[PDB]
């Protein structure tokens, strides 16, 4: 009885890729207007976006990351950023400032992850002006909320070890757990990787 | 950013 197992929790993913707006109910959570800020935010799929919001994305990725990524052991590919970032199954959370700049955006996705249906977090990116004023918070309590409402186990996402800021943020303000599939939750003597893997169970 | 394996 493996497959019995796998297929409740594919189907739950399955259903939650069919939704049109993950948002819909849950107007709330569409404006955030603390600390100087007046943003929208839209839940779409990536087939919802103009290509030039899908440009702005990437590049802003890029920008915020490349460095970060040459530092681990990844490296940075753009063909390979920007197929993952346009993937069929990509959805996206963007924050535009007066409903007119995007200034922030989430890609996320439900998904498999060791048997668990979740939310990844592919992406969490602010434009730099945008910052410390609570709104990457609130980006990803709604990602909480719609782990929640889809009925996903955990909210995942990996940061890199040399991106201090973001780690505090995950570790300390939003109090993310190292998942159990980190590189750091396997072996006895100390292990050598330069990313963890956080998860915070629904 | 990314997904970690
Ligand atoms: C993969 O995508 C997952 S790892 C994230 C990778 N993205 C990245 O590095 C992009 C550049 N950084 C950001 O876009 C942005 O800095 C975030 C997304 C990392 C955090 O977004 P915010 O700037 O909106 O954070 P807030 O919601 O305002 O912060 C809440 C509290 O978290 C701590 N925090 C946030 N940044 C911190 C930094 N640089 N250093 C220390 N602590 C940080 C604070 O406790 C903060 O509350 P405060 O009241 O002190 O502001
Ligand atoms: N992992």
């Amino acid at each position: 009885e493996e497959r019995a197992a796998m297929d409740a929790v594919c189907a739950k993913v399955d259903a939650a890729n069919r939704l049109g707006d993950p948002l819909e109910a849950f107007p709330v959570f569409k404006k955030y207007d603390r600390n100087g800020l007046n943003v929208s935010i839209e839940c779409k799929r990536v087939s919802g976006l103009e290509p030039a919001t899908v440009d702005w994305a990437f590049d802003l990725t890029k920008t915020n990351m490349q460095t970060m990524y040459e530092q681990s052991e990844w490296g940075w590919k753009d063909r390979e950023k920007r197929e993952e970032m346009t993937d069929d199954r990509a959805w996206y959370l963007i924050a535009w400032e007066n409903s007119s700049v995007p200034v922030a955006f989430s890609h996320f996705r439900f998904d498999v992850e060791c048997g668990d249906e979740v939310l990844y977090c592919y992406e969490v990116q602010l434009e730099s002006k945008v910052r410390r004023k609570g709104l990457g918070k609130f980006l990803i309590q709604i990602l909480q909320l719609m782990a929640n409402s889809t009925q996903m186990k955990k909210v995942m996402l990996t940061v890199f070890k040399h991106n201090h800021g973001a780690y505090q943020f995950f570790r300390e303000a939003l109090q993310f757990e190292i998942d159990d599939s980190s590189p750091s939750m396997s072996g006895c003597c100390g292990e050598d990787c330069s990313y963890e893997i956080l998860s915070r169970r629904t | 950013s990314g997904r970690g394996k």
